């Protein structure tokens, strides 16, 4: 097998023709790979990119063991829980983020993409869980949620609750309940060779 | 767990299904008012099943959770809500008659058209046709022939509509527990449980009864000054001392009297005029009144209009391609959706509707940070009443020569003043009476007071009592000309209308103490003031969280509606219409008509 090097595939993640439910965020590991952090531009106008403990800037000039890319969509008014030190029902029961993060969030309108006249119900979300997630934790658990004091034995009902909800994205929904995807770089640098570089 | 927090979690996943069966209800409804089609009525149907169903279970499973034990308020608030008056329970075969009444008498209003007696292809609708002739014309038998017209085409059609309307209408309230459909309608404003702050169903009769009558001497002058400036436009058709002829009233109806202007203006030669020429003029459109609109808002702190809100509202008649319901109304869909829908010409009247409009989606905007159960306005004046007070704002000839449509060097004196208090006039005092009538009409006629076989001879004897306007025509009990008015066709409450008018006083006056206005309240204008929007937006925020009572004691400092501001504005003008009317009579006797 011949030594020759990869190029990072960033287009797989971020241009994936569907995203995971944020209850069920993909993840994808890049190692072994040259990355040109260059291309991620021209997203949704007024998108967000916020990074933490790294510089975007100076990002085409380092090197990590391993990138993990993960994504999922979320509403609008959402997006701001996808970050170190926040609370909510997504940073505290589908994704969340630990205080010593470092890597970016990329961020971006799909209204064009995820909204549907009658309603995109397939995107779901974590509504009840009996306790906050661990930063990069998953549940993807359909028990029901026992709200009251009675037993459910597996059946939705009276203080027995689904624990998933569907958002239903429409096109003509305000940008606060619009569809986000959402894409979280995290760069890691261990006691290993760095195997993932800029040019 | 507690029973406060198994109520708090019915509550969240409650929210949440309710938002998406409220705005397939509220989309369908919109699509069928956009566009009055037999698929979009059936659609507007099944998406209403749904969501009344809907109800039916929640308002139910509700009951397993006790009041008492609910030392959260606001969740408490939320829950009261839920099992409030609302079940709406009806048979299946009488609650799809009722929606065949309702879109019946709904299509029949906006697509009504009275045709050529000679030529049956050419018609006049009522929003684009009939509408600028009872606007603009000067001719006594056409205004005449189009006040007929419409009544006795599309009025005597909805007629038996109407009487079948009632009777489900009343079956409906009674298995709620209410007196009548008038009672249920009267509950918007019911307080219970607070005390000092609580208001009952009854109340609300005798306070707008009582502050009528407080009302009473302005309007009988005005009434009197407008009928010797009508002598003049009619040679014979109005004598001193009878009622006004309800065909020559500036609207279908006499709703308002705003169209009178042009000839009631007192000093109308020499003042520049206050009115919409200048708009023509500087080619304004339909997208200039509302982005106006838009910065008048801003300009309090208030936030922009959303995106969606332009891509999605219809603020112009769409044409001949879909029937659309023209009457201008706002529209909240939940999800962060908000339209307006509006057939706007360019009139200084459209510029002030579209501030009217804009009010309600600025409150809808205000309190979409409550829990989706109180979502609302505190009651339907308060709704109805802050596109009112920026309207007052809106309508000084400060702001106009501040926005380019009066000279840029306006000569403010005496005189101008005094007719923009006679236009002031002309649309809020003149809808006073016009609004108590109908609505006590309505009351009357929900409630067992007026018969089936006169209910045209008491619509009429309090047209002349009241109101003092009379008839034309004779009309028999074949007619039904309250429903030739949107609002009663399209089972609206029309005492929103009367509340709010002194509802906007009383804000007003609170709001130029915010902004520090100087003079009396009619010089005043709360533009450049984000003080002013502050007390505004604080209170537009609350929505049905707090009691009206509360939130109107909190920035008004009475607990009740009031005359006394009302009155204030328009008190330079009520000693001036005294001064004019020295040799007329103030006034008017029942016993004269012209047929
Ligand atoms: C009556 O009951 C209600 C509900 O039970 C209660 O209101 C709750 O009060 C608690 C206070 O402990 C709130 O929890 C805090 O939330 C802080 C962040 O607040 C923001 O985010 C909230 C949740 O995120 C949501 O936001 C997005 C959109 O933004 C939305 O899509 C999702 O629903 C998402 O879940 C959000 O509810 C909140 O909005 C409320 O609060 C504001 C503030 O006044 C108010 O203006 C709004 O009108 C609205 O009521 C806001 O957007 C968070 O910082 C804070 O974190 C502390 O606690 C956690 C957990 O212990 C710690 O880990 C952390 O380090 C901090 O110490 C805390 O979690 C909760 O959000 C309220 N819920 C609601 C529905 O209002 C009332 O107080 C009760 N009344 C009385 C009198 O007791
Ligand atoms: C996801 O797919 C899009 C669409 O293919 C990718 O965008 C394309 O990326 C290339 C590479 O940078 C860019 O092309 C550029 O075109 C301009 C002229 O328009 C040219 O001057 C540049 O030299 C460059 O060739 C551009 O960003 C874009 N091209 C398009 C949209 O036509 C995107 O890179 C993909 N995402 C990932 C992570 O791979
Ligand atoms: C005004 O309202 C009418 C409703 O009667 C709209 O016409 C209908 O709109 C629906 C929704 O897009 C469409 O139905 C479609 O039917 C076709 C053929 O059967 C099929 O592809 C689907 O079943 C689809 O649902 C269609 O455009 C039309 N249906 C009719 C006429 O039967 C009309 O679009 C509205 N006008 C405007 C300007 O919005
Ligand atoms: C609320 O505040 C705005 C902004 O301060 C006021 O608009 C300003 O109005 C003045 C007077 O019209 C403008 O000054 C001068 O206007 C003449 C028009 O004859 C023209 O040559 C120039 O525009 C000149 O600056 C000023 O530009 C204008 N400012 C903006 C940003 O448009 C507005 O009048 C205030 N409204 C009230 C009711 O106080
Ligand atoms: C409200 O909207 C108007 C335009 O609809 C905003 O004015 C624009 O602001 C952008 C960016 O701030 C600039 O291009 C110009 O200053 C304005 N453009 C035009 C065409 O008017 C205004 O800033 C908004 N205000 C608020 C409070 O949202
Ligand atoms: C005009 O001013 C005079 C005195 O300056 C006053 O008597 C009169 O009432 C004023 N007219 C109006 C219409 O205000
Ligand atoms: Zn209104």
């Amino acid at each position: 097998f011949p030594n020759i090097t990869n190029l990072c595939p960033f287009d797989e993640v971020f241009n994936a023709t569907t995203f995971a439910s944020v209850y069920a965020w993909n993840r994808k590991r890049i190692s072994n790979c040259v990355a040109d952090y260059s291309v991620l531009y021209n997203f949704a106008p007024f998108f967000a990119f916020k990074c933490y403990g790294v510089s975007p800037t100076k990002l085409n000039d380092l090197c990590f063991t391993n990138v993990y890319a993960d994504s999922f969509v979320i509403r609008g008014n959402e997006v701001s829980q996808i970050a170190p030190g926040q609370t909510g029902n997504i940073a505290d029961y589908n994704y969340k983020l630990p205080d010593d993060f470092t890597g970016c969030v990329i961020a971006w309108n799909s209204n064009k993409l995820d909204s549907t006249v009658g309603g995109n119900y397939n995107y779901r979300y974590r509504l009840f869980r009996k306790s906050k997630l661990k930063p990069f934790e998953r549940d993807i658990s359909t028990e029901i949620y026992q709200a009251g004091n009675k037993p459910c034995n597996g059946v939705a009902g009276v203080n027995c609750y689904f624990p998933l909800q569907s958002y239903g994205f429409r096109p003509t929904y305000g940008v606060g309940h619009q569809p986000y995807r959402v894409v979280v770089l995290s760069f890691e640098l261990l006691h290993a060779p760095a195997t993932v570089c800029g040019p | 767990s507690t029973i406060e927090e198994q109520a708090k979690t019915f509550l969240d996943k409650f929210n949440h299904e309710a938002e998406d069966l409220f705005y397939q209800s509220s989309l369908a409804s919109w699509n069928y008012n956009t566009n009055i089609t037999e698929e979009n009525v059936q659609n507007m149907n099944n998406a209403g099943d749904k969501w009344s169903a809907f109800l039916k279970e929640q308002s139910t499973l509700a009951q397993m959770y006790p009041l008492q034990e609910i030392q959260n308020l606001t969740v408490k608030l939320q829950l009261q809500a839920l099992q409030q008056n609302g079940s709406s329970v009806l048979s299946e075969d009488k609650s799809k008659r009722l929606n065949t009444i309702l879109n019946t008498m709904s299509t029949i209003y906006s697509t009504g058209k009275v045709c050529n007696p000679d030529n049956p292809q050419e018609c006049l609708l009522l929003e684009p046709g009939l509408n600028e002739i009872m606007a603009n014309s000067l001719d006594y038998n056409e205004r005449l022939w189009a006040w007929e017209s419409w009544r006795s085409e599309v009025g005597k059609q909805l007629r038996p509509l109407y009487e079948e309307y009632v009777v489900l209408k009343n079956e409906m309230a009674r298995a709620n527990h209410y007196e009548d459909y008038g009672d249920y309608w009267r509950g918007d404003y019911e307080v219970n449980g607070v005390d000092g702050y609580d208001y009952s169903r009854g109340q609300l009769i005798e306070d707008v009864e009582h502050t009528f009558e407080e009302i009473k001497p302005l309007y009988e002058h005005l009434h009197a000054y407008v009928r010797a400036k009508l002598m003049n436009a009619y040679p014979s058709y109005i004598s001193p001392i009878g009622c006004l002829p309800a065909h020559l009233l500036g609207d279908m109806w006499g709703r308002f009297w705003t169209n009178l202007y042009s000839l009631t203006v007192p000093f109308g030669q020499k003042p520049n005029i206050d009115v919409t020429d200048a708009m023509v003029d500087q080619a304004w459109d339909a997208q200039r009144i509302f982005k106006e609109a838009e910065k008048f808002f801003v300009s309090v702190g208030l936030p922009n209009m959303t995106q969606g809100f332009w891509e999605n509202s219809m603020l112009t008649d769409p044409g001949n391609v879909q029937k659309a319901v023209c009457h201008p109304t706002a529209w909240d869909l939940g999800k962060g959706d908000f339209r307006i829908l509006m057939c706007t010409k360019v009139t200084m009247d459209d510029f002030l509707t579209a501030h009217h409009e804009m009010g309600h989606i600025q409150y809808d905007m205000a309190y979409a940070a409550q829990p989706f159960l109180l979502r609302n306005g505190a009651n339907e004046g308060f709704h109805e009443a802050v596109g009112e007070i920026m309207s007052l704002s809106a309508a000084t000839p400060k702001h106009l020569k501040s926005i380019g449509l009066l000279s840029p060097d306006f000569q403010e004196d005496n005189e101008t003043e005094i007719n923009f208090l006679l236009k002031q006039a002309l649309t809020i005092v003149g809808t006073l009476p016009f609004t108590y009538m109908l609505e006590k009409w309505r009351w009357m006629v929900f409630k067992g007071e007026i018969p089936k076989d006169q209910w045209m001879k008491k619509w009429w004897e309090m047209k002349r009592e009241i109101v003092g306007v009379v008839e034309p025509v004779p009309h028999d009990e074949t007619y039904c000309d309250p429903a030739s008015l949107f609002h009663v066709s399209n089972d609206y409450s029309f005492i929103r209308y009367y509340t709010r008018t002194l509802y906007q006083f009383q804000f007003q006056e609170a709001l130029c103490q915010a902004a520090k206005h100087e003079g009396p309240l009619h010089k005043c204008d709360i533009s450049n003031s984000t003080e002013a929007g502050q007390k505004l937006f604080n209170m537009l925020r609350l929505g049905k969280s707090e009691p009206w009572t509360l939130a109107l004691e909190n920035v008004v400092g009475a607990k009740n509606m009031n005359v006394r501001p009302l009155l204030n504005y328009f008190e330079p003008l009520f000693t001036w219409l005294k001064d004019q009317n020295k040799n007329s009579f103030v006034g008017w006797s029942t016993d004269w008509s012209p047929y």
